[PDB]
């Protein structure tokens, strides 16, 4: 499943 | 006062939506809180500022490829950056998201602007760190491309980092496993993870072994130049990585469409 990411 | 703020804008980012009521010009306000900043710069005045302020000045010399500062405030416990906000905009996380795997005519043109972008950066002085899809801006009118949030920056120099706060699933198998990298080629690196992106759809890993794997599973139809290209960005060598110049030499980057022809032909 495609998501955002944290930095 | 200068500014009319409205609503909240992108997951524990600090950033609204406002209106400079001079021109009636559409801004975004981005909030740092001063407790929270890791890495420190200091202004030509001597004024002690959040790396970002520092980056941000010296990449907004009037190219429209980086989205310029327009304003910043101290406060007590924050600073307060005003930035430039096109409209209509959408990210090209979102994007992608929503249109699935990009075309390669529209990929190109869409990475050729992110490596412009980027090179005119390193030619500032300035290392982005945390280029990714959520960090660039679509100009869905004019077909610009602008990269964003500086947060995760530094200056740029030759030498060695051994510091990091930017997005794991982008950094290189170098980071991973021996806590350092090379500015230049960490950015080709996520260049490939963008391309990939585009692509195919999505990113191609995410797990450590993954990164440091070097094994790159194509899902979709991507043309062979295409491949190479992406193959040869994230190879796992540093070393083994082609400069911008190698990129941009590339056979797949040949013939890139002018950001106008885009909006055309890819977003109207
Ligand atoms: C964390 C961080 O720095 N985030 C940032 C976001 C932005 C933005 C925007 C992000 C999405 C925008 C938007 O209007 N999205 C609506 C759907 C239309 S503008 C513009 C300029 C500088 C920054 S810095």
């Amino acid at each position: 499943k495609r998501r955002r990411h944290p930095s | 006062s200068q500014y009319q703020v409205g609503p909240l804008l992108g997951g524990f980012g600090s950033v609204y939506s406002g209106i400079r009521v001079s021109d009636n010009l559409p801004v975004a306000i981005k909030h740092v809180e001063k407790d929270r900043i890791s890495d420190w710069g200091e202004l030509p005045n001597g004024t002690r500022v959040p790396m970002e302020v520092v980056l941000l000045k010296k990449v907004s010399s009037g190219f429209s490829g980086v989205i310029r500062l327009l304003d910043w405030f101290e406060r007590p416990d924050s600073f307060v950056l005003i930035l430039e906000r096109p409209e209509p905009v959408q990210d090209l996380f979102d994007f992608i998201t929503e249109r699935g795997a990009l075309q390669e005519e529209l990929a190109r043109s869409f990475f050729w602007q992110v490596l412009e972008a980027v090179r005119h950066c390193h030619n500032c002085g300035v290392l982005h760190r945390d280029i990714k899809d959520e960090n660039i801006l679509i100009d869905l009118n004019r077909g610009e491309l602008k990269l964003i949030d500086f947060g995760s920056g530094a200056l740029l120099k030759d030498t060695v980092y051994t510091d990091f706060d930017g997005t794991r699933v982008y950094s290189p198998p170098e980071w991973i496993r021996y806590h350092r990298y090379h500015g230049r080629s960490a950015a080709v690196w996520s260049l490939g993870i963008l391309l990939y992106d585009m692509v195919c759809g999505d990113i191609p890993f995410e797990h450590d072994e993954e990164i440091i794997g070097g094994q790159v599973f194509f899902r979709q139809r991507v043309s062979s130049e295409c491949q190479h290209l992406i193959r040869w960005c994230l190879a796992l060598r540093p070393s083994d990585r082609p400069t911008f110049e190698e990129i941009q030499n590339h056979p797949w980057m040949q013939d890139v469409l002018l950001p106008q022809e885009t909006a055309e032909i890819h977003l109207h």
